[PDB]
């Protein structure tokens, strides 16, 4: 369906930031909507075969949307403030129908400053021998600590296929300093398997975060190593005894 | 403008869970229904149109009232798994699609046999990890009052393959003065912790 590019975007206070979206094959298909915790979902701006029809939703100043041709569209924001945080959704609708289809949207974090900007430390922990022997299963764990922003998606990986059943990642993450508005975050997630799978040394076992943060094209002056995105992984195998 | 209520709804597992939203403008003539899993796209699950009052299809009701200019969604026997955004919407005509601002639906999961335990996690070379695990629905996991001592909020995983439910917390840090033992002196089912 609705393809929109990026999905994630970390900008600084002032930079400008210019958000893609493709819709289906059809007419009504510009519905821009914002996405918060506090305003919930949020006309913006619609178009009806490139032409700008409804803007009602969309902010007086600094923002605009455009469709250069009829299998596109761009939302683009002058210099990005926090306030211009959220997820920006994408929608188009044929001609005889009713249903809407949505992206799944370019979320935007504006930071006050990219030096706070820190990618995670990821690492994971192999199952209790007590847990084993109690209830005859082995939860590994994953911790990616000390990230910003919280664009991060954990995955399991076991023996290159990546799983789900029998994963459970903490669904926000926490601050490591919770008294500071503007804190690093951790997240932790958790893998069960059967005692038998961990028991198997050629069962091997990765956590890996992707995490998103500056650009190539970002200055970086600091001397530590600048925090592109990048994927942050840690890995275990089976043990016997 | 479109209201939907509640914002968030914490259904224990095996009850009803509805969403009530309601209209401004008589004109509208078709309301749809979006479910949105956690950094995934919003999902049609489900509709209706203003020649008709109540649908169930796909596990799902909706009623509708053009007089009260109210409509809902009802999900029965909810489980772990509904748990997702909600959002309503009402249109008109060609154009205008005004969505409720969505409901956070919570379903709470009836852990069947719980096991409290507290076990002690290592690798690589901190260094360990706590984990409080197997406990039930009616516990709460609080947050560290010691400062460099971190505790996550409960998780639940539900199996597609077995019926087996279960809740699990982690807890950590880098203080030598630091153990399993007397990590989560939160309100804990009174079991285990043993080594």
């Amino acid at each position: 369906g609705v393809i929109q590019t990026p999905r994630h975007k970390v900008t600084g206070k002032g930079q400008e930031a210019t958000l893609w979206c493709e819709p289906i094959s059809g007419h009504s298909a510009v519905f821009w909507y914002r996405q918060t915790i506090v305003q919930g979902l949020e006309f913006l701006t619609y178009f009806r075969n490139q032409a700008p029809i409804d803007d009602s939703g969309m902010p007086k100043e600094r923002f605009s949307a455009q469709m250069p041709n009829q299998s596109h569209s761009t939302l683009k924001i002058q210099s990005t403030q926090p306030q211009d945080s959220a997820v920006y959704l994408c929608a188009s609708s044929r001609q005889g129908q009713n249903t809407l289809y949505f992206g799944a949207g370019t979320r935007l974090s504006v930071l006050e400053d990219l030096k706070n900007v820190f990618p995670p430390e990821v690492a994971v922990f192999e199952p209790s021998e007590a847990e084993i022997s109690h209830t005859q299963k082995a939860t590994l764990v994953c911790l990616a600590t000390g990230f910003y922003p919280d664009h991060v998606e954990l995955s399991w990986w076991v023996n290159g296929k990546e799983v789900h059943s029998g994963v459970c990642t903490d669904p926000q993450p926490l601050k490591e300093q919770p008294a500071l508005n503007d804190s690093r975050y951790a997240l932790s997630s958790r893998l069960r398997v059967s005692a038998t799978f961990w028991q198997n040394p050629r069962n091997h076992f990765r956590c890996q975060v992707q995490f998103y943060g500056l650009s190539e094209n970002d200055e970086w002056t600091q001397d530590r190593a600048k925090p592109v995105t990048q994927i942050v992984s840690a890995e275990a195998w089976g043990r016997a005894d | 403008q479109v209201e939907q209520l509640p914002s968030i709804l914490r259904v224990q597992e095996g009850s009803s869970a509805s969403i009530n939203c309601s209209y401004e403008d008589s004109a509208s003539n078709y309301f749809p229904w979006y479910k949105q899993e956690p950094g995934e796209n919003p999902k049609l699950i489900i509709d209706i149109r203003s020649n008709m009052e109540r649908k169930q299809t796909q596990g799902l009701i909706v009623l509708l009232d053009k007089k009260a200019k109210r409509f809902s969604l009802h999900i029965t026997d909810t489980q772990p798994g509904d748990s997702a955004m909600y959002f309503c919407a009402a249109s008109v005509r060609n154009y205008k699609y005004v969505f409720g601002a969505g409901t956070r639906l919570k379903v709470i999961a009836d852990i069947q046999n719980p096991d409290p335990a507290v076990y002690q996690l290592r690798d690589s070379k901190d260094k360990s990890v706590c984990l409080f695990t197997d406990f039930d629905s009616q516990t709460n996991v609080s947050q560290s009052k010691d400062s460099d001592v971190y505790i996550t909020d409960k998780c639940v995983l539900d199996m597609r393959s077995m019926d087996f439910k279960s809740n699990s917390a982690v807890a950590w840090s880098n203080k030598s003065d630091f153990a399993c033992a007397n990590a989560f002196n939160n309100s804990i089912i009174p079991e285990d912790t043993f080594f």
